């Protein structure tokens, strides 16, 4: 390959031409912010728990910033639920519940940033290049909504108008955009079991498993967005997620040290 | 049951931007046809991003960023387009509009007046999926979005040659490309080589819930734009797979 | 002299956010009569929050967030209402438009079309008044400040109940609940119990300028809004204490 | 109470409901920016009156930053009074002429926040959750307008169309609402008297008082916005104001420094 | 060629800031006009900022403030004045249309409504041209660029004044001012003295490639502003040296 | 002169009346941000050229940041250039042309951003007043879009559709507005020659020149936009402007410590 041919494939070329795919995809790799972990603070799971889920992870969050740089984003929970329902109900299409979706988020995230600020830490909008908070040791932590942007112009699923594509995935492919270390996901079980914890009462606790793996069991939509599976196996950057219980104390706190708490899904 | 339709009545036409860049030997003879066709439909016009966009991804892959990086830097060179467009058409009161006002008041703005121009792009930025270096969500899966998501009575996709062909019309096996009248998404899926339109087009005609079928016309040949939104076959019918209720 | 009015042909219709909760059964119906005034009236609908808004401020509140927190927060469940509400009339060239659109280009959006949807919320946000944990200036209230400061021709307000009673008749005293077909501000605002409209509704009457009456009306019964906007008594009427010059 | 009791009563009562009003109250009581102190820097008061009265508060905001978290709001002042006066004439509501006098205090923050710039500290808008300006010892403080957000919304006054909620009521609401340690009122007298003492010879000057006796003694609408009065009775978080005189060289930092100089107007 | 005329059949007027300083007594009279064109003209009202951007540059010159800092002070002005008389004719369905609508979207707001109205100052804000100590694109200056770059068929200046004097008629030397039915913008241009136009007006005028003419006239005078509108000859004509093609 | 005198004309005459403009001109000079150097990054001579020529920039930026303030500009380069001839051909006026460059110049902000992003460097609207950045340590830097604000509203040439003032003057009237101290143009060629060094063999490069002397000479439309020539002849805080090579390493390090690389251009 060469700069030369591939500007001449980018120039003479329509974009899906397989010659020009293959070209591009032997260029150079930036990551952008390749210090910093994303973490999702779930919605149902933690957020409309309230004080007795959120606060102690605020204490942490505020702990861990002093030696983590941290995009922490917010999931969505149950008034999403209820607009998907209403949405859902009025025959309405994939890309209205969206838009719907992302304000639920934008609350969570709200609130999470009012009990953060005296602490030095913003909500944002575009976590990636927030640059000054992330490189400043009394801040090195922002606050995002999760959602994704699709919203009208979210890709259905195959079957049904819930967006396919939520807090989950938002928040997975930031870090994978930004090159990110790592992606912790937040949520109010100790991780993957070979069926749903809450349902199934002799369910096996899983420490590791790949995406096939996962998907070879039946776990495909499971404790995380089925599609995010599927992103994460196309992912440049992130080639392993970690699932957490944000309910066990210092758990975040943990995860973020390299300890082997939850689950570590793997691309491969 | 499906979705109901939102805007009904709209038509959708979505311009390549491989017009746009022939300049104003093609753009003032679309240009006037889309003036004719004002009284006759109810137009979201979309425009693509053309040559200015390989040139940012062949800057932004030099510089090694990431496929969420180039998908703005692209869709720009498309709003570009648009406000050319939009210019040329402004006597005749059409205007360039936003995403969020496309996505959130066109039917507003389509009550003030018979047509705008927007960007063709979607909204996926630095959550565009990885895999590719290239963003796949371009201006026709953008279009086509749209227009499945608004239940439109149609997307016409208007290109700088007459369809899609076997091969590249215009490459170096162009002597062995045959013109295709019609063709499913499935079919085009599973094909290989190189076509005039998105591949992440098919995908998302595969999970449409209304569009039926889209048409690709050549542009630049005056009148087939206003046949193809009428109905008559003068370019390449692609079938989505979607049937009637 | 008082203020002139701005808008003295509009119709502003606040939809209750409980109307909403009740998912089609209620918004297919209530959608269907609004489709048939569109060409009756120049209508501003705005939407209040309902049971989303309970939910964030049972998290807010366990947070221990300030007055000031939980308006924008409430506000949201409105602005999202008003996005559905919205798209079931998208085909009629209805759309939801902002609060700085609803504040200062409403009159070129209702001469582009019949009707648009806001949020009835008013922007009081972190500057809501201290006092009460729960944000005092909501969905009928801030459809009434409108209402008033463009001088529309009324405001009428859709309630899930016929109109106001002397106890709540969905509550634990519902036996000796009486309905009230015509009252005052100021006797409500005197008394004590819960009430189907907010308390700083009755405030903000008493310092109105042009609306003389507000009238309460069940929006789950079809025709009483289509009634109400032609001024007949099918609800409870609330005189505000304002006369005519 | 209990949080079962409280969401039970918010799931089936209107909000009006006096037993769910009483069941909020006990809600536990966030302060979101406690360490925070508001100032007003007078729009007719200061910043109309140019240099001699600017640069030297500019100088004293600099300094005091260094041992204070300050959010500072503007006023509006005699251009406001020119819109209203021209909006009052033509019978424009309150909602109107609220709109115009919030131009006015962002001109102001315009002006302050240039000469301010130099010195780290910016203008913003969402002073009370400027988490990064705030939490920096390079930064500490942040310039914002004063009016309040109710534009068209705003409630009238019983008599005539000046907005009754102007930049006073702005800058103290805010100091409300993120549970802020203190609010001080930089005007042109040097605190609270008897009558106006630009209008009266033989005024007497008032150090300390309550809400309920400037009312007993018809001082309701004098150095503040009387609505302000009215809003300090109902704060949660603010339960006194100071008001100083901004054109005393050093009285800004000493009242900051816990000086009584002005007067102290308490809620009760 | 010249560039093509984007918008041939807009009207632009531009409406002095001190004539919106005399309130109603001007503001009343002027307002009744314009209701009375609505039907007859297409138009884009843009206000001056009059004796508050005297003001805000009394305060901002004593602090020391570059120009650049003075211009979006006294633009400020310019947009309150507009939102004023926006407010004056809301019931006539005009609103006052934020500057990036302007530039564009003029099209689908004339499209919607007979008139808008806007802020007369360009956005030259922080990038001001340095020299002065007084911003010098100022209202005049802003409302000819847009006029010009949109082909509109004409720019009408409404003053306090009967037109153009040789000297200030309100000043020190008001014996010795002499009326001025017609004049060039070069032969200003070499005048010292003021003017009632910006001086940037002229410069601009002699880049001009499509408005010929700029009448000023008097907005105090009922009748004026309409006789203007259709060509008539009731103030000062200022020839801009643009010549047909 | 005085206060008074200038209120008084301010209050009575036109604008434009010459007594005025003479006790405007009399009136205090504030320096808004005067420790802070304004860099304009070429489009088509540098950042268009990819990697080889912006990485070395993006490093030498890392390193100055640490003992200079910079302000680092955009320019807009072959897409512009593209945008422009399409829009030329179809008779579009200047106005509309110059909101087709903006976009340009944003691409590239943008695309140097992300490289810029971990080490704490925004890409800002409004950097003359990003007071939180160029104040830090850690950060001390910002870069911009470098296209001026007229877009619609900006005065075309006397001939053609192309806007005159494009990302040099934009950059140019940012430095001059905020009272900066410096303002350095990075390009591809060493500085000034007596003609244009792509096309000519024996051009004599020029050290230093006056803009009377470029005219003179009739250099007037050369490395830098014309109308930025005559902008610095009226400019009242940037009198001398810095045109230096950035594919030079270094070069950009060494014009900021005071060394006469390239060329210096003086308004007299
Ligand atoms: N096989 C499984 N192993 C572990 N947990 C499972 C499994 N299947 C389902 N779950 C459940 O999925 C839930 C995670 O989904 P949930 O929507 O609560 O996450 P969230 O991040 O809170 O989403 P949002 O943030 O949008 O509300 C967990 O509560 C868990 O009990
Ligand atoms: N199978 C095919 N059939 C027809 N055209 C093809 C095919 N494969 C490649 N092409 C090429 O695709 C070109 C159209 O280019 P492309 O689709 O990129 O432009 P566009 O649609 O104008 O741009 P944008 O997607 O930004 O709007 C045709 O001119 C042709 O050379
Ligand atoms: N005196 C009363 N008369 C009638 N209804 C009452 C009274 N007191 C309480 N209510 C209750 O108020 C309920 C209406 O609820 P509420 O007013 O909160 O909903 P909403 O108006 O739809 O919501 P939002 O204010 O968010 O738009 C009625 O169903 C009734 O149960
Ligand atoms: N009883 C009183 N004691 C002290 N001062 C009084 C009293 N009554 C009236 N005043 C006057 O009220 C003025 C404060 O109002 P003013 O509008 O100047 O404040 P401001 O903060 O500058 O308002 P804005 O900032 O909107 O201009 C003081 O100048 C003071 O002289
Ligand atoms: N040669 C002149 N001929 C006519 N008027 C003049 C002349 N020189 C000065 N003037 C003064 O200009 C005044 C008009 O003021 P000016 O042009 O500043 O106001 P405006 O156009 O309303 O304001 P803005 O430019 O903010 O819209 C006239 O009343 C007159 O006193
Ligand atoms: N007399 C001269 N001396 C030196 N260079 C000259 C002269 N005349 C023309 N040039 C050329 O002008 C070019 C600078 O213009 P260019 O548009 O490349 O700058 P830019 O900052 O990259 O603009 P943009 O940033 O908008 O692309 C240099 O490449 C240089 O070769
Ligand atoms: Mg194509
Ligand atoms: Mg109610
Ligand atoms: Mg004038
Ligand atoms: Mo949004
Ligand atoms: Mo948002
Ligand atoms: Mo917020
Ligand atoms: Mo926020
Ligand atoms: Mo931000
Ligand atoms: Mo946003
Ligand atoms: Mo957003
Ligand atoms: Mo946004
Ligand atoms: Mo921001
Ligand atoms: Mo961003
Ligand atoms: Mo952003
Ligand atoms: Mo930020
Ligand atoms: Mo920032
Ligand atoms: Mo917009
Ligand atoms: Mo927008
Ligand atoms: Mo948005
Ligand atoms: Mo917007
Ligand atoms: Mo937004
Ligand atoms: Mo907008
Ligand atoms: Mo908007
Ligand atoms: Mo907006
Ligand atoms: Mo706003
Ligand atoms: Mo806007
Ligand atoms: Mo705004
Ligand atoms: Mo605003
Ligand atoms: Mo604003
Ligand atoms: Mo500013
Ligand atoms: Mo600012
Ligand atoms: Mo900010
Ligand atoms: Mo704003
Ligand atoms: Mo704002
Ligand atoms: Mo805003
Ligand atoms: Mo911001
Ligand atoms: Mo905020
Ligand atoms: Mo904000
Ligand atoms: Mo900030
Ligand atoms: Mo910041
Ligand atoms: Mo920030
Ligand atoms: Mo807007
Ligand atoms: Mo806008
Ligand atoms: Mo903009
Ligand atoms: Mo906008
Ligand atoms: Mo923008
Ligand atoms: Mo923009
Ligand atoms: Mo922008
Ligand atoms: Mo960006
Ligand atoms: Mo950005
Ligand atoms: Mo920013
Ligand atoms: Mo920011
Ligand atoms: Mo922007
Ligand atoms: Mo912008
Ligand atoms: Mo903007
Ligand atoms: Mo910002
Ligand atoms: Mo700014
Ligand atoms: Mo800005
Ligand atoms: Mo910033
Ligand atoms: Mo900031």
């Amino acid at each position: 390959n060469s700069t030369a041919e591939l500007e001449e494939l980018l120039m003479q070329r329509s974009l899906t031409d397989p010659q020009l795919q293959a070209a591009a995809a032997a260029a150079a790799d930036f990551r952008i912010l390749p210090d910093a972990t994303v973490i999702k603070i779930g919605g149902q799971s933690v957020i409309d728990r309230g004080r007795a889920a959120v606060y102690p992870l605020v204490d942490e969050i505020v702990a861990a910033r002093k030696n983590h740089k941290l995009l922490i984003g917010t999931g969505a929970g149950t008034r999403a639920r209820h607009l998907y329902s209403i949405a859902a109900g009025l025959g309405l299409p994939a890309g209205v519940l969206a838009q719907l979706g992302s304000s639920v988020a934008d609350q969570n995230a709200a609130m999470l940033g009012q009990l953060l600020a005296k602490h030095g830490i913003p909500v944002v909008g575009g976590a990636g290049l927030s640059a000054v908070p992330l490189s400043l040791a009394e801040v090195n932590a922002v606050v995002f909504s999760g959602m994704p942007p699709y919203k009208l112009w979210m890709r259905p699923a195959a079957e049904g108008v819930i967006p396919p594509y939520r807090t989950d995935a938002g928040c997975f492919l930031l870090a994978e955009q930004f090159g990110c270390k790592q992606m912790i996901f937040v949520k109010d079980e100790d991780g993957l079991y070979t069926a749903n914890p809450k349902t199934s009462k002799d369910a096996t606790f899983i420490p590791r498993i790949s995406v096939d793996e996962m998907k070879a069991k039946g776990l495909h939509d499971s404790i995380l967005e089925f599609p995010v599976l599927d992103l994460l196996q196309s992912a440049q950057h992130v080639r392993e997620v970690q699932v957490v219980n944000g309910l066990v104390p210092g758990n975040l706190t943990r995860a973020l040290a390299g300890e082997h708490v939850g689950t570590i899904i793997t691309a491969s | 049951k499906r979705p109901i339709r939102l805007l009904p009545w709209l038509q959708v036409v979505k311009i390549g931007g491989r017009v746009m860049d022939r300049g104003a030997d093609a753009i003032l003879p679309l240009v006037e046809e889309l003036r004719k066709l004002l009284p006759e439909h109810r137009l979201l016009i979309l425009t693509g991003a053309g040559v200015r966009a390989r040139h940012v991804f062949s800057v932004g892959l030099d510089l090694g960023l990431p496929v969420g990086s180039l998908a703005p830097l692209a869709a720009s060179e498309a709003g570009q387009n648009g406000h050319i467009l939009a210019a040329m058409l402004a006597s005749e009161g059409v205007s360039y509009v936003e995403h969020p006002t496309v996505a959130d008041q066109l039917a507003i703005h389509l009550s003030a007046t018979r047509a705008v121009v927007g960007s063709a792009f979607p909204p996926y930025h630095h959550h565009e999926f990885p895999g590719s270096r290239i963003p796949p969500h371009r201006a026709d899966t953008g279009a086509f979005l749209l227009a499945d998501a608004f239940g439109a009575a149609g997307l016409t996709i208007v290109e700088n040659v007459d369809g899609i062909y076997t091969a590249d019309p215009n490459g170096p096996d162009r002597g062995q490309a045959r013109f295709l009248p019609e063709t499913s998404a499935t079919d085009l899926a599973k094909s290989e080589g190189p076509l005039p339109v998105d591949r992440a087009l098919l995908d998302v005609m595969a999970t449409a819930r209304h569009i039926e079928r889209v048409q690709v016309v050549n542009g630049l040949v005056p009148g087939r734009l206003t046949a193809a939104l009428r109905g008559e076959h003068v370019g390449t019918l692609i079938r989505t797979g979607v049937r009637p209720a």
